């Protein structure tokens, strides 16, 4: 259902089975068990719950909006732009939040997938991780409680300047 | 906003013209069908406050409150119909409401878009409180209690009068959306610093920081049940409400000019914790729990981070139920053996067993237990005070076993032992009195199936 | 020191004149009526449906729709090259820089 | 795979239906404790079966089910850690809380309140399980409490009794204490790695300060009552021996012993935190082993023989070795529960007698209890091919053949010397020599119930052991060569304590009363500690709080500063303005000064 | 029980 | 070899001269505490056992240690030297203790940011 | 009697007439408050054949 | 009123009635220190905690082992059976 | 129990140290033929000087036994279970209910043991009735100035209870379950 | 010989144990089983594009249709 280009699985490398003890692996007996008990009364289940579901077909729909002028390109007492821009930004705050969030629901899927060789195989996750925890850290970070648009552009405004400092030396 | 304030005025004339037999029976239905109503509140927005007009607006941190107030007025209705059953019609009717008008102003200040009005309303619910503590309190101190309470925040809030007139001056407005958009940094200067002291000590006083705490215990131990219930509950609140909602003009004078009421915080939190521990009055214990659990969330406004923030709201309203519960069940407690010593009556536990599991949950809630909201709240804040500075952690950990030490030590005093052998008037409990502990607990541990609802408007 | 009378008896046991009290007030019929009307607006409605009302209360947090959001760019970040998430909330060529 | 996950949220969610039906009739009657057993023992056999899948192939996952909340950038979720240490702990767990039920069933049948001790029971079963089966940092505190909270509960079973409300509330402080660095190290977790599932905190701190893990250090320390918070768990003897037997033996005790292997991937970046452990498992295994001995309460010798066990699980971890470790838990729950439960038989059976100088001749007398306290102390002993031998043993070869602090390695051998020790005391003082109870002899075990749980128990100590250690995957490059006589070590060490401890335990006999050294008193009364450090502190804080707090500041100073000075102030102005004397002499005088002042200052 | 209700030493007070 | 006693571990009676004075005041005084404390007693069960009582035996004795507690400390409250020094080194000494720890380590942490020589890579929840 | 009961509770109306009322009031407020009704650079959109409002 | 905790006792006169008040002998009764702390005419009983008193008594009280009317000491919750212990230890 | 005294004489403190001592001696004996061979020997130690008559030199004697016996005392002596400091001490203590609390059990609750209830309203009557009397017998044989020992006078003539009964007579047994 | 127990009223903890029970379930088991009924039959939306052209409501935007009711009947 949802995107795998969102959330990458890595292609699934099962062994196969090849027994070499004539024992009776009870695992495959409980296993059958199960599926005989309780997968199949579930299945069953579902598959008339989804008929059902079928039967009255309805949507929703995602919310879109459309792209406001930022709190740059705002008067200094214009308080409708100034609106605007705030909510539009606080917006951005929350996609950029959940954007963090799906990078470390990636990072823990890794870590734990990967077993005992997670240091290794998950270098690439870590990376990407890195990277946004930076970028967030660089834009959303020591605001305050009592963050608001005005306050992002006045951090940004520093950093360029320390940025121009940098550069001019 | 006037779906819930219309009805709360109208309770008074219903209960001004209903039969002597059924004022109180009355007065429970429709203050529970208005917090029914206020349970609307809830649907908050992501980003933006609900704005029902120029006057009220509701966000995060509004309806929770709000829910409180509207919840503890029918709890404090079934709470005082026990004591006052022997007075006359008019006074019962006079009584109720008092608390009518408590519960009307308490609205108005936690709906007003305007500094000016939520300071008018905020310093009206004095007018109720004092009266409900002064006339139908039991003891002779209840006189002292409330000079002492009314003149300490009389006190606080006049400077904030002042300095609200002077920014209403000085920006053209105290609109709270305007305020918080023209928002504009404080600079260094003395009067800059004088008006964020102005702006700071009467919410300072509200919620009661160590050393302005004194009005507390003998406000809770002297008034009766409900006052103690909405003074603890809401009352206090009101204080952690306005200061974070006024720090955002505060800035960034704050980060300068709030160690001093940080470290008293959060010393504060430990003499009064130790207080409790060698308490020998209920009311007076259950105070200095208050002011101890007060004093994390005046670090956490303090601190203005965003877990910070958060933990500060999913700790008043936490407080705000457990110490509501645990005063009416000293209430109980004193009902029954008329005396408020604590080691007056022992061995609870086998001649009230319901009562008994009511103390074990409050008592747990109080300790924070997860996965409690009380717990949500504070370890929230802990976690900020610990961003804030690692050293806090130290305080912070001893604040918490303290609390645990003396919450256990009241249900074991109270709730253990051998039975008081003389005590014979002890009887089984009310379904009354049962049911007040159910609707104060059960709220309580729901919150923490969905505490997205009171975390705040930063969550 | 005045005539005054004596102190009345510790509160009356509601149990005494009707064993089945539930508290309240002291008539029986509407210490029934007190307890119906207290346990039903209590638990039955503003508990319950209380609950369920904020448990299905609609998603105007936009929790789900900043998911959603979250989703789609990082699908056009990945797709196109885009390191995911810029280091400005603000494009710096509207920023006239001292 | 698939039958995995479902097996394994079953396999808690069923623990929770006895609690749902204590709302209803079945709390009311008598098969209420019954229902429990029953509940619990199919709660095992469905345990069993994701036990198995790991052991064919190794499944282990994550059911991260119910997001609970999300705080920006943090998501916390109901997530339960499926591994090789919750699959394997839980049908061990599961097993015990089985077999102490089935022995509270008989034990605490005269209790008025059996089904709330049952439910009490299931409780903190539950919230075992949510501490073992846990992936984020706030899901583990969730059942770390739990486990605090239930354990107080229990303790003060008898609410008449002060002592175990005492000890309840000293239990609970040391655990607090032990919550301090939980908390620090949460708060940690949640501000430099940015979440608090173990996942995340796994990948990111590969270098893992000390701070974090000093904090897991303290709150291990805290829950599985090592040096400084250790006085609670002998104290924890005032409950049930059904409680003692269940938590304080098995399950609870070990819980931060299970936390620090939880974060062993972290711990084993450190050095200092891993010299801290072992020198802490050190003195907890010498200093409770000392004091062990001299004990005369049975349940207080076996109290303090699972302090030393935990303080070997704690040298185990320092050693690098946290697998080792989780097996000599999953052991020693095994055979400490039995030892608790025969220790509680013998108590039943004697009409409340725990003193040891009082019971003697019950060789005979009780044989199936005489022989499952002799299979548990032979366990625990580490005798060859039992189910401490496979823990025990290897610990021992493994600190030995290690880079390793030496008096920890001393401080060990003495010991597992001093446990051999206390084993004879037990059963010397116990079950040897002639009868010392006193007459009316009311001994009877033939009871269905307290036979069959202390004979499920006796198969796992026998057996389990072996099983598990050839269907565990190697998790630890194993110590092939050595040298002989280190190889002998751990049998040596336990063959001289036996024979020292035995022959000490024949000249008792000797008509040569003597009087006390200052070593046994120094052992009987637990180091002193439990009476100054209790008695000390506790003084200092409480007369604070009473004197320096409560009146001084508050009552007075604070009072005086503000209201008390103001008010005076007030007063005396009022006096001073109404004089109360009414005459225009005076009064008209003072118009004509202030006529005069006026005009000179305004002009 | 009752509420303390001056009596006539705290009225002669004022 | 002898007991040292101390606060926390008094005297035992055993060990206590006192307890073996025969003196005929010692026995006089001892007669006098036991008929107060009888005279007590009676008074006490005859409240106690009597059926008519339906409520609480009240306890001078607790009422006067509650109101000692509480309500006659400050009247009783005599600004001394020694009152008020310790009044002081107990209410701002901690105040200021903590206030220059916590000031010291947040000048270090800010310093710290300020140079960029502090590491903050995952610290994006404060 | 019926008139009896009414005569008895009429004061059981007046709260839920309250509550009428103050939503009657709230819409009212929300009519003077119509300053920019369809008229927001996010939430402006073309009105759709027979709305000659989008209530906002 | 007169059966209330009152001011340090001066005269002899005063401190035969506060041990009267009390329930104790004139020679007995010894108020605190007089140094301004607030402890007023309370007695000083022995700082003795409520476990070394005879177990085999009839208290009226059992658990805080007292009898009804017995003079309280100040610091009772501190020396309560469940807390800070005084009694004589073996070594 | 029983009213204590005003003082414990010389011959009441040397047996009270007497008892101590050979339980303390049984603690550390712990084998029952140990114990009994150094029971006679601390017996004849009591029976060297019994019968000394110096009271001076008598006390003298305690003094240095106390001091020898608190030196050699056992830091863990054997208790009793259910006695001060044993581990069965106030266990039931929970479950001891007084009887008053019956006086507000539903009728309902009280039709289900009718016999019980109806023969405690006999002992109500009872106790309700006698109160009078044993209010004026303690008047009659009390001392003026009040009691000075704790024991109570039984009761003189016919039809007459003890002085103060009721609670020591209805008091919980040890054992409520 | 069975001896009575003496124990407090039990009556009045039952009794209002039993009527807290009562008068949760009274609204909670019909709520359970509207629920039930409302996901088994009624189900929950799907994920749709909007259509071009078409304006939801703004109750269309959410995906369980107990909100969806809510927010169409109460917001």
């Amino acid at each position: 259902s949802w995107d795998k280009d969102v959330y990458p699985e890595p292609p699934r490398r099962t062994p196969a089975p090849a027994p070499q003890t004539s024992l009776p692996n009870p695992v495959t007996y409980l296993t059958k068990i199960f599926d005989l008990l309780v997968d199949r009364p579930v299945t069953l289940a579902r598959e008339f719950i989804e008929q059902q579901h079928a039967k009255n077909r309805y949507y929703y729909y995602h919310r879109e909006f459309r792209r406001v002028p930022d709190i740059t390109e705002c008067e200094e007492k214009d308080i409708l732009c100034m609106f605007e821009a705030e909510m539009q930004w606080r917006r951005d705050y929350k996609v950029d939040q959940e954007i963090v969030n799906i990078i470390q629901e990636r990072l823990k899927a890794c870590q734990q997938r990967e077993g005992e060789s997670y240091r290794q195989n998950c270098a690439k996750e870590l990376e990407q991780f890195t990277q946004v925890s930076k970028a967030f850290q660089d834009r959303y970070s020591d605001l305050g409680a009592h963050y608001s648009a005005r306050k992002c552009l006045a951090k940004q405004k520093q950093r360029m300047l320390a940025e121009r400092k940098a550069a001019k030396e | 906003m006037l779906k819930i304030i219309i009805p709360t005025t109208m309770l008074l004339p219903m209960t001004w013209m209903s039969k002597h037999n059924m004022i109180w029976i009355n007065a429970t239905v429709h203050s529970l069908l208005i917090s029914l109503i206020s349970l609307s509140l809830l649907n908050q927005l992501g980003e933006n406050s609900l704005n029902f007009s120029l006057t009220f607006f509701s966000d995060s941190l509004s309806a929770p409150l709000l829910v409180l107030t509207t919840w503890l007025l029918p709890l404090m209705l079934m709470a005082s119909q026990s004591h006052l059953s022997k007075e006359t019609t008019t006074r019962k009717k006079l009584y109720i409401t008092m608390l009518i008008l408590l519960q009307l102003f308490l609205i108005m200040t936690f709906t007003a878009t305007e500094l000016i009005l939520f300071y008018i309303l905020f310093e009206a619910t004095l007018v109720p409180t004092l009266i409900i503590i002064t006339r139908w309190g039991n003891q002779t101190e209840r006189l002292n209690a409330g000079l002492y309470f009314l003149f300490y925040t009389l006190a606080g809030s006049l400077p904030l009068l002042v300095a609200l007139v002077y920014i209403q001056n000085t920006t053209g407005s105290l609109n709270f959306l305007i305020i918080h958009y023209w928002s504009h940094p404080l600079s260094n200067s003395w009067s800059n610093i004088f008006m964020w002291l102005a702006c700071i000590m009467a919410f300072m006083v509200k919620m009661p920081l160590y050393g302005l705490h004194l009005w507390l215990p003998k406000a809770h131990v002297e008034a009766p049940i409900a006052g103690s219930m909405v003074l603890a509950a809401v009352l206090l609140k009101l204080g952690g409400y306005g200061m974070m909602r006024i720090t955002t003009i505060l800035n960034p004078l704050t980060n300068y000019m709030a160690y001093p009421f940080l470290m008293l915080s959060m010393w504060g939190m430990i003499m009064t914790s130790s207080i409790c521990l060698r308490q020998t009055d209920l009311k007076s214990l259950i105070a200095y729990s208050s002011v101890s659990h007060m004093a994390l969330v005046i670090v956490a406004i303090m601190i203005q981070t965003p877990w910070s923030f958060m933990g500060a709201t999913a700790l008043m309203i936490a407080h705000g139920l457990t110490s509501s519960m645990l005063f009416c069940l000293a209430n109980t407690n004193y009902e029954r053996v008329h005396s408020r010593t604590m080691i007056l009556a022992r061995g609870l536990q086998t001649l009230l067993p319901l009562m008994a599991t009511w103390w074990l949950m409050a008592s747990l809630t109080n300790l924070a237990l997860p996965p409690s909201i009380n717990l949500i709240g504070e370890l929230f804040i802990i976690t900020a005070s610990f961003s804030w500075s690692n050293i806090t952690i130290i305080l912070m950990g001893m604040n918490m076993m303290i609390t645990a030490l003396y919450s256990l030590y009241m249900l074991i005093t109270t709730q253990r032992g051998k039975y008081t052998h003389h005590i014979n008037n002890i009887k089984a409990s009310f379904t009354r009195e049962n049911a007040l502990m159910a609707l104060h607990i059960l709220p309580l541990l729901l919150l923490t199936l969905n505490p997205k609802m009171i975390l705040g408007p930063l969550y | 020191i005045r005539l005054q009378e004596d102190p009345d008896p510790e509160d009356e046991n509601l149990y005494e004149k009707n064993p089945d009290s539930h508290g309240y007030d002291k008539d029986p019929i509407v210490d029934l009526w007190n307890m119906r009307v207290v346990f039903f607006f209590g638990f039955s409605i503003v508990l319950v449906l209380g609950s369920t009302f904020v448990a299905y209360l609609p998603d105007y947090r936009m929790q789900e729709w900043a998911r959603r959001e979250a989703e789609r760019l990082v699908k056009y970040r990945e797709a196109n090259g885009l390191p995911l998430m810029e280091s400005n909330c603000f494009d710096p060529n509207k920023i006239q820089l001292p | 795979m698939n039958p995995f996950a479902s097996l394994t949220l079953t396999t808690l969610i069923i623990l929770t239906i006895p609690i749902m039906m204590s709302n209803s009739n079945i709390y009311k009657t008598n098969l209420y404790p019954n229902y429990v057993k029953t509940t619990v023992s199919y709660a095992f056999t469905l345990s069993l079966v994701p036990l198995l899948m790991f052991m064919h192939t190794g499944q282990e996952m994550i059911i991260s089910n119910w997001h609970w909340m999300t705080l920006q950038t943090v998501e916390l979720s109901l997530s339960f850690k499926m591994d090789y240490f919750s699959v394997m702990f839980i049908p061990v767990a599961l097993f015990v809380t089985w077999s102490i039920m089935e022995f509270s069933m008989w034990y605490m049948h005269s209790d008025p309140f059996i089904n709330r001790f049952f439910k009490y029971l299931v409780l903190f079963l539950i919230t075992m399980m949510i501490l073992v089966t846990a992936n984020n940092l706030f899901q583990l505190f969730i059942g770390w409490e739990g486990v605090g909270i239930m354990s107080f509960l229990l303790i003060g079973w008898w609410h008449g009794r002060t002592d175990a409300n005492t000890a309840a509330l000293q239990a609970i402080l040391y655990n607090r204490i032990g919550d301090i660095g939980f908390v620090l190290s949460m708060a940690w977790f949640l501000t430099h790695s940015n979440a608090w599932d173990l996942q995340q905190i796994f990948m990111l701190n590969n270098e893992c300060p000390n701070m974090p893990l000093i904090g897991l250090l303290l709150a291990a320390a805290g829950k599985s009552a090592q040096f400084g918070l250790h006085p609670w768990l002998p104290s924890a003897m005032e409950g049930p021996t059904p409680v003692s037997a269940l938590l304080h033996s098995s399950t609870m005790v070990v819980a931060g012993v299970f936390l620090l292997i939880r974060f062993y991937p972290l711990m084993e970046t450190n050095k200092l935190v891993q010299t801290m452990t072992l020198c802490l498992g050190a003195i907890t295994t010498l200093f409770t082993a000392l004091c062990a001995i001299t004990q005369n309460d049975i349940k207080k010798i076996v109290a303090f023989s699972t302090s030393s066990q935990l303080g070997l699980m704690m040298v185990t971890i320092g050693i690098n070795q946290p697998h080792l470790a989780f097996l000599h838990i999953c052991m020693h729950a095994f055979f400490k529960a039995m030892l608790f439960m025969c220790s509680g038989s013998i108590i039943h059976s004697l009409n409340d007698e725990q003193d040891i100088r009082k019971m003697g001749g019950l060789y005979k007398a009780m044989p199936f209890t005489t022989t499952a306290l002799i299979i548990g102390s032979l366990a625990l002993t580490g005798m060859p091919y039992l189910t401490g031998f496979y823990s025990k043993d290897l610990i021992i070869e493994a600190v030995n053949m290690s880079y390793t602090n030496a008096w920890a390695l001393l401080m060990t051998l003495i010991a597992t010397s001093l446990t051999a020790a206390y084993s004879t005391r037990i059963i010397f003082f116990a079950f040897l020599g002639k009868p010392r109870f006193p007459p009316l002899v009311l001994i009877n075990e033939n009871n269905p119930l307290l036979i069959n749980s202390i004979k499920r128990l006796l198969i796992g100590s026998i057996f389990a052991g072996f099983i598990i250690s050839n269907n565990i995957p190697p998790m630890t490059v194993p110590n092939t060569t050595m040298p002989l006589y280190m190889k002998m070590t751990a049998l040596i060490v336990t063959i001289m304590g036996f024979m020292l401890a035995l022959e000490l335990n024949n000249t008792t006999y000797y008509l040569k009363f003597k009087y006390p050294s200052q070593t046994y008193k120094f052992s009987n009364m637990l180091g002193y500690y439990p009476s100054i450090m209790h008695r000390l502190p506790t003084y200092h804080n409480l007369s604070m709080s009473q004197k320096s707090a409560s009146s001084l500041l508050d009552l007075i100073w604070l009072e005086t500063i503000l209201p008390k000075t103001t008010s005076f102030i007030q007063m005396k102005m009022s006096i001073m303005v109404s004089n109360q004397k009414g005459l225009i002499k005076l009064y008209f005088l003072s118009f004509l000064i202030t006529i005069m002042i006026s005009m000179t200052l305004f002009n | 029980a009752r509420q303390w209700q001056p009596d006539v030493e705290w009225a002669e007070q004022f | 070899p002898k007991y040292k006693p101390s606060r926390l571990a008094t005297l035992p009676a055993t060990l206590d001269p006192a307890e073996y004075d025969i003196s005929p005041e010692t026995r006089k005084a001892q007669a006098e505490r036991l008929a107060i404390r009888s005279r007590l007693k009676r008074e006490y069960l005859l409240q106690y056992n009597d059926p008519n009582r339906l409520g609480v035996i009240e306890d001078p004795a607790l009422i006067r240690w509650t109101y000692a507690r509480s309500a006659n400390i400050y009247p009783n409250f005599r600004p001394t030297p020694k009152t008020s020094l310790l009044g002081a080194l107990f209410g701002i000494g901690p105040l200021f203790f903590w206030y220059y720890v916590f000031k010291t380590d947040r000048d270090k942490k800010e310093k710290l940011i300020q140079e960029g020589k502090l590491d903050q890579t995952f610290n994006i929840s404060y | 009697n019926v008139l009896q009961i009414v005569r008895d509770h009429w004061v059981h109306i007046l709260v839920p007439v309250g509550f009428v009322f103050g939503c009657y009031l709230d819409r009212r407020s929300d009519e003077k408050l119509t300053a920019f009704r369809n008229k927001s650079l996010l939430f402006k959109r073309e009105l759709r054949p027979n709305e000659e409002v989008t209530w906002k | 009123k007169d059966m209330f905790p009152g001011p340090y006792p001066k005269t002899p006169e005063e401190r035969a009635a506060a041990a009267k008040k009390y329930n104790m002998r004139v020679e007995d009764y010894e108020p605190y220190p007089d140094d301004g702390m607030g402890y007023g005419d309370y007695p000083k009983l022995p700082d003795r905690s409520q476990q070394e008193r005879d177990p085999w008594y009839d208290w009226d009280h059992p658990d805080l082992r007292l009898n009804w009317g017995e003079p309280i000491h100040w610091d009772l919750d501190m020396y309560i059976r469940n807390r800070v212990d005084t009694s004589p230890t073996p070594v | 129990f029983s009213a204590p005294a005003a003082y414990l004489t010389h011959q009441q403190k040397v047996l009270r140290l007497y008892k101590r001592a050979l339980r303390h001696l049984e603690s550390w004996c712990v084998h029952r033929d140990k114990y009994r061979y150094f029971a006679c020997l601390m017996r004849a130690r009591f029976d060297e000087h019994k019968n000394e008559k110096d009271m001076v030199k008598a006390t003298q004697l305690l003094r240095q036994a106390e001091e020898e016996f608190w030196y050699g005392q056992h830091p863990q002596p054997y208790i009793f279970p259910e006695s001060p400091g044993g581990t069965s001490y106030e266990r039931y203590e929970c479950y001891k209910v007084p009887e008053w609390c019956l006086d507000d059990w539903h009728p309902s609750e009280k039709a289900m043991y009718p016999d019980y209830f109806a023969k405690r309203e006999q002992w109500k009557r009872l106790r309700r009735e006698s109160w009078e009397r044993e209010v004026k017998q303690l008047q009659e044989e009390t001392p003026p100035g009040g009691p000075r020992t704790e024991a109570l006078p039984p009761a003189r003539k016919e039809g007459d209870l003890p002085p103060l009964w009721w609670h020591i007579v209805t008091r919980p047994r040890e054992r409520p379950m | 010989k069975r001896l009575f127990i003496i124990k407090p009223s039990g009556f009045y903890d039952r009794r209002f144990l039993k009527l807290m029970r009562f008068y949760i379930l009274l609204t909670g088991i019909p709520v359970a089983i509207g629920i039930t009924l409302v996901n088994v039959f009624i189900g929950e939306a799907e994920l749709a594009d909007i259509p071009e052209g078409y304006v939801p409501e703004h109750w269309e935007y959410f995906k369980h249709p107990i909100s969806r009711w809510i927010a169409r009947t109460f917001y």
